[PDB]
């Protein structure tokens, strides 16, 4: 699912502007 | 009759009164030791924000700390005057409010309003994702904020979870005004955060206020399905995916949420909501806001869909707990010139 995909993926953290 | 005709007399005095602010700022209203330093709330480029206390009155607030050295390897310099200069001249209900703003040897400081029920973006990864309802009752909030801000040729050009705080009522309060622009123009500096960037950007054209619409349509889509429309593991993969054309949707996003999404991630600036002839009221009068009592929302009559838990005055619970690096303030003034008007 998109879902797993995302929570195993390396940005579900707070994310940091460029 | 018209709320668009009460909506432009709003506005009219709104910009008056940003105006005198914006041509005048204030400068140099406190010092660093009115203040108690408590805990760290956030970490930044530049240095922590703080939970402190004022002694003078008691009063908790949340102290942001800019090292101007490491602004200035970073090219921050004029980032900076803008953030504070814009965040001074501002008042709006869902926008954090500057209490006061002052400098040493070694810092910059703002001190603002703190917002003890923590960021959405703590509460939206923890539950999993908002139901349409929910989602709707802080996107009307952004709408509203959005046409305020870009009223005064305000772009704000960060919009995210990680910068929209819960307040005791539930309502949202705008943080991060780093990449905030006045212009009237048209812009080019590449900023903001990888998932929110409208495609414009990414292809390093001139670009304008519709970003913040395609960053709403960012936003609305993240709350509502608990993930963003655009994600990878690397910002390229990223920037690839937004530029392709193509966004698909969570099977439970009813009809009207996806019209309203294909409509704010939309590539063709001529086609944006936000960005035609109808101005916002393209977004306004959206069938997914049908249900919106947008003066409710405003004078804050709606009740939330959520209040944070709050165990009372200076509690940290609703936020992260970070690494503390105590304060050190240089004999030596640093960086005196660049941030003169400070
Ligand atoms: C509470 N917390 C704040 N923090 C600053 C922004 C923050 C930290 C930096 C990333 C974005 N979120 C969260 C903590 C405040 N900034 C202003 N008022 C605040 N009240």
């Amino acid at each position: 699912t998109t879902y797993a995909d995302f929570i195993a993926s390396g940005r579900t953290g707070r994310r940091n502007a460029i | 009759g018209s709320e668009q005709e009460s909506v432009k007399e709003f506005l009219a005095k709104a910009k008056e009164d940003f105006l005198k602010k914006w041509e005048n700022p204030a400068q140099n209203t406190a010092h660093l030791d009115q203040f108690e330093r408590i805990k760290t709330l956030g970490t930044g480029s530049f240095g922590r924000v703080m939970l402190v206390k004022h002694m003078e009155t008691g009063n908790h607030y949340a102290m942001k700390i800019l090292d101007k050295q490491k602004v200035v390897k970073l090219k921050q310099i004029e980032h900076t005057l803008n953030e504070k200069r814009i965040l001074q001249a501002v008042n709006f209900p869902f926008l954090v409010k500057l209490e006061f703003s002052f400098k040493d040897n070694s810092n910059l400081y703002m001190v603002m309003e703190y917002v003890p029920g923590g960021e959405m973006f703590s509460h939206l990864r923890r539950i999993g994702r908002f139901s349409e309802p929910h989602a709707r009752f802080y996107a009307a909030q952004i709408v509203l904020t959005f046409e305020y801000l870009h009223s005064l040729d305000l772009i704000y050009r960060d919009l995210k979870p990680e910068n929209l705080l819960i307040d005791q009522q539930g309502y949202i309060q705008v943080t991060d005004f780093g990449f905030a622009k006045r212009v009237k123009g048209r812009t080019w500096t590449l900023c903001g955060t990888p998932e929110y960037l409208a495609p414009e950007i990414i292809l390093s054209k001139g670009y304008n206020k519709a970003v913040d619409w395609w960053a709403l349509g960012v936003l609305i889509y993240e709350m509502a399905a608990g993930y963003p429309p655009f994600f990878a593991d690397q910002p390229i993969q990223i920037y690839e995916k937004i530029v392709s054309g193509k966004v698909r949707f969570p099977s439970h996003f009813s009809s009207d949420l996806k019209d309203l999404l294909r409509n704010l991630l939309q590539v063709d600036l001529t086609k944006r909501f936000g960005n035609l002839k109808n101005g916002v009221n393209d977004i306004k009068n959206h069938k997914w806001f049908a249900t919106t009592d947008w003066i409710a929302i405003y004078q804050r009559k709606v009740e939330a869909p959520f209040i944070p838990k709050f165990k009372g005055p200076g509690d940290t619970s609703n936020f992260d707990d970070y690494e503390e690096e105590e304060i050190r303030v240089s004999i030596n003034e640093k960086c005196g010139k660049e941030f003169s008007e400070f």
